[PDB]
RNA sequence: UUGACCUCAAAUCAGGUAGGAGUACCCGCUGAACUUAAGCAUAUCAAUAAGCGGAGGAAAAGAAACCAACCGGGAUUGCCUUAGUAACGGCGAGUGAAGCGGCAAAAGCUCAAAUUUGAAAUCUGGUACCUUCGGUGCCCGAGUUGUAAUUUGGAGAGGGCAA
RNA sequence: UUUGUAAAGUGCCUUCGAAGAGUCGAGUUGUUUGGGAAUGCAGCUCUAAGUGGGUGGUAAAUUCCAUCUAAAGCUAAAUAU
RNA sequence: ACUCUAGUUUGACAUUGUGAAGAGACAUAGAGGGUGUAGAAUAAGUGGGAGCUUCGGCGCCAGUGAAAUACCACUACCUUUAUAGUUUCUUUACUUAUUCAAUGAAGCGGAGCUGGAAUUCAUUUUCCACGUUCUAGCAUUCAAGGUCCCAUUCGGGGCUGAU
């Protein structure tokens, strides 16, 4: 098969072929809009292992996100508090840029459900992603049970509750001694260990 | 593998046109410093002879000047002193002992230069003369490390068949690899330019 | 070029896959034959269609089974097809880069194909196939090293080209 | 010149879907200060209130790139204990988990990556009929820049053999 | 109705055994943690691997061991109200 | 005052490529170079070694010096890049990334025609133009003239006018 060759070509990104293709594609994507439809995935191996079964009702969007730190609001850089919480510039935004891209293309296409998303390109000013949205009420998805779970009403806006592939990363969810503050979700395992458990017969 | 090329074998026997004893010359390669103590300082036993002519200037004393009349080359004494300092140069290497160490300060300017004497590196002043003479007339190699990076030695003769010359270049590779200090670089056998005396160089 | 491409697509026009009506015909044939002669899918003769699909053609080049492979000077995700000249040079399969992935699709009854491959061939067109292989390897698979050394591109636009001609004629000549 | 392909459009095109409310509980972003330190600039309150984005009858998490270092345990969740402990902290004020153990409840699995190549065998829409949350035929369309079948880490595939 | 010369499972041998990258990991920076020479997230910068990788709670090299498979995904009941 | 802070200033990395100059050395072999005593003799050091070529010739020996040679090699020492990729310096030169502006994106670049400034050193080596200047007028209908069709209908089309 021909996907191992694309996988191994895409793992070598500073070679001459991929940096020429990087430059041509970063120009081409910068000439278009921020959120715009991609007719066809540019990384069919990497789209395909995230879940892109190429048939009717699968949609690729391509999206730029503005790159860099999160500068705070609070006008003229004054925070009106302690000198601890007084920095304006170097704040750094707990979600990824890939999560911002997924949320934006899930707000434009609002009938569609975001499955995953992957990196396609970057320059100094922007990062460019392709998001792999699934249309859940098309009849090629509402049956053939490998993909009808996205039809369920609990999966509305996966990208804005942290349930995509970068959501559960940037929520800190994994197994381990390393992920103790956030393993069942951070705020439930905060509230359950600042709960005062009091019984009927006081233990 | 050293089997496809010659390297000690039958393949290079008609390349040289001289029908005289022409020996093979192996050169090791491992980078060292500019010091004088580090490296491969050892002269082991070579099991097969190098097929060379050499005469020994045995200048012995009371307890050791009797075993030279059976298996040796030349019989000398410590009284004949006015020859080996001025004129005569008819030798290849000598052999001494520990019993007379006050005559060694005399034959320095003529024999230490062209490798006809001993300073500290070759087993020349060995005491035993009844068993070590079956090892020097079957001529050994010359492991002498030079300044930056070479080790020029000689293994055997090209006209000798590959039956005597099958465990000689293997036991010599087990001397420059195991006795060596921990100031040598990676894969201690790096390059082996092996040429005998007249033909092309056959390397690994 | 168009002469060898015209010869090649005469040869590949002779080997098309089945359309849907021909498959309906062979379904009726095998439905008669299995129910009557009890010949399990072997009453119909062995086909000789062209091979298509990119994973299929890459498996046929890996297992040395492809006689001739055609590639399109096309697909905009170029990484799908840049490794095929290297595979076809490495595995010894003769390969040519034919113009258009529309023609490769219409000789296979698709919209786009991006690969084509002969593995089987009848005894009729063997000498013509060998002459095509000869001309194609005269153009492609024997110049692989010379093409792999050279850098294309750098071609300036005609206004800058004319200004470069004016300057480089006025820098040296008079 | 006519016909495809690709990319991008337009339609009060055919059929759909999204917004808004409620927000007790849930998932995230963002985020203070009163206060405590018998003052206060780190700290603390607090990873809180306020603000915002998103769901459901639960949500989340979930079948180990885990814990361990034992004679090893076995997805997740919750309770009792570990435990006011190890640790962090102007080592001050204070903060502060986790493995084991007992129990409640226990259910496991799915794609990508291998030519089916003696046969895309897959899927949508329209039309006709009906035992009309669907089924059958025909006709376009999607799709081979790859839909189905086989396999998914515990195994498994291609062959060969006997039940 | 018997949906079916179809599907499924079991035993032996042989050749194999594909396994997710701007991602893991690292430097710096902000934030957070009980996490202490950097627990988690994130910004930029560098950027892998294949008898490989990650973890084994004081940084580092050298030699072993142990234990699981990341960078793709679905899932009742216990639970909160 | 103690501790900070938006802004702004400068450096580093990235966006960030592509040719031509100027020094560092590698894949790439070889012509030659490297003169303190002694020794036929310029032995930068090391290994084999008494002989090779039809002969000549050199070599073993001899003698010397810290190093004995004919014959084939390694490490090297200073040049020679004739071949291909990368290092910091010239800011030299590039349009395609990027930045600024303009317009309802209207005549950009190159070549020719004719003239003529222009003198011929054999014929053009060159350079310029390539429609408007007394006047508060006019300038619009795929354009009038010239040319060819259609089937002569009332009209319609092509070139040129306007390279």
């Amino acid at each position: 098969g021909a996907y191992k060759y694309l996988e191994e070509l895409q793992r070598k990104k500073q070679s001459d072929v991929l940096r020429f293709l990087q430059r041509v594609r970063v120009w081409e994507y910068r000439q278009k809009n921020v959120i715009h439809r991609a007719a066809r995935p540019t990384r069919p191996d990497k789209a395909r292992r995230l879940g892109y079964k190429a048939k009717q009702g699968f949609v690729i969007y391509r999206v730029r996100v503005r790159r860099g730190n999160r500068k705070r609001p609070v006008p003229k850089g004054a925070t009106y508090g302690k000198p601890t919480n007084q920095g304006v510039n170097e704040l750094k935004y707990q979600r990824s840029l890939r999560a911002t891209a997924e949320e934006r293309v899930g707000r434009r296409a609002a009938n569609l459900r975001v499955l995953n998303s992957y990196w396609v390109n970057q320059d100094s000013t922007y990062k460019y992603f392709e998001v792999i949205l699934v249309d859940p009420q098309h009849k090629a998805i509402r049956r053939d049970a490998r993909y009808n779970w996205i039809c369920d009403p609990v999966h509305k806006h996966r990208e804005a509750r942290g349930l995509t592939a970068t959501g559960k990363k940037s929520r800190g969810i994994n197994k381990g001694h390393k992920f103790n503050n956030t393993k069942a979700g951070r705020r439930k395992t905060w509230k359950r260990q600042n709960t005062l458990s009091l019984w009927r017969y006081r233990k | 593998v050293k089997e496809l090329l010659k390297y000690s074998n039958e393949t290079k026997k008609r390349n040289f046109l001289e029908t005289v004893e022409l020996q093979v010359g192996l050169k090791n390669y491992d980078p060292q410093r500019d010091k004088r103590f580090s490296g491969s300082l050892k002269l082991p036993n070579c099991p097969r002879p190098n097929m060379s002519i050499c005469i020994f200037g045995d200048a012995f004393d009371v307890d050791r000047a009797k075993s030279c009349g059976v298996d040796a080359m030349s019989v000398d004494d410590l009284k004949k002193l006015n020859k080996n300092k001025k004129l005569i140069k008819k030798l290849s290497k000598k052999y001494n002992a520990f019993i007379a160490s006050e005559v060694l300060i005399k034959q320095v300017p003529r024999l230490l230069g062209p490798q006809l004497s001993k300073a500290g590196k070759f087993p020349t002043p060995v005491s035993h003369n009844d068993d070590l003479y079956g090892k020097v007339t079957d001529v050994r190699s010359t492991i002498k490390f030079q300044l930056k990076k070479v080790l020029c030695l000689a293994v055997a003769v090209g006209n000798v068949e590959m039956e005597e010359d099958v465990l000689v270049n293997q036991i010599l590779m087990s001397v420059n690899f195991f006795v060596s200090l921990l100031k040598k670089n990676w894969q201690n056998v790096g390059s082996l330019v092996v040429k005998s005396s007249m033909g092309p160089a056959f390397r690994l | 070029d168009r002469n060898t491409a015209a010869e090649t697509f005469k040869l590949f026009n002779k080997y098309r896959p089945e359309t849907a009506a021909e498959k309906k015909e062979r379904l009726t044939k095998e439905a008669a034959a299995v129910a009557e002669g009890k010949s399990k899918q072997d009453a119909s003769p062995k086909p000789y269609a062209v091979k298509y699909g990119l994973n299929h053609v890459v498996a046929l080049i890996e297992n040395k089974k492809a006689k001739l492979v055609l590639i399109a000077n096309d697909v905009d995700p170029i990484e799908l097809v840049v490794f095929l000249p290297a595979l076809c040079k490495k595995m010894g399969v003769p390969y040519a880069i034919v113009k258009g992935k529309a023609r490769l699709g219409t000789l296979v009854n698709q919209k786009t194909s991006a690969v084509a491959a002969l593995t089987e061939v009848r005894a009729e067109d063997e000498a013509a196939l060998a002459k095509l292989v000869s001309t194609i390897d005269a153009n492609f698979a024997d110049k692989y090293d010379e093409v792999k050394k050279h850098w294309g591109g750098g071609i300036l636009g005609n206004k800058a080209q004319a200004k470069m001609d004016k300057r480089a004629k006025n820098s040296d000549s008079a």
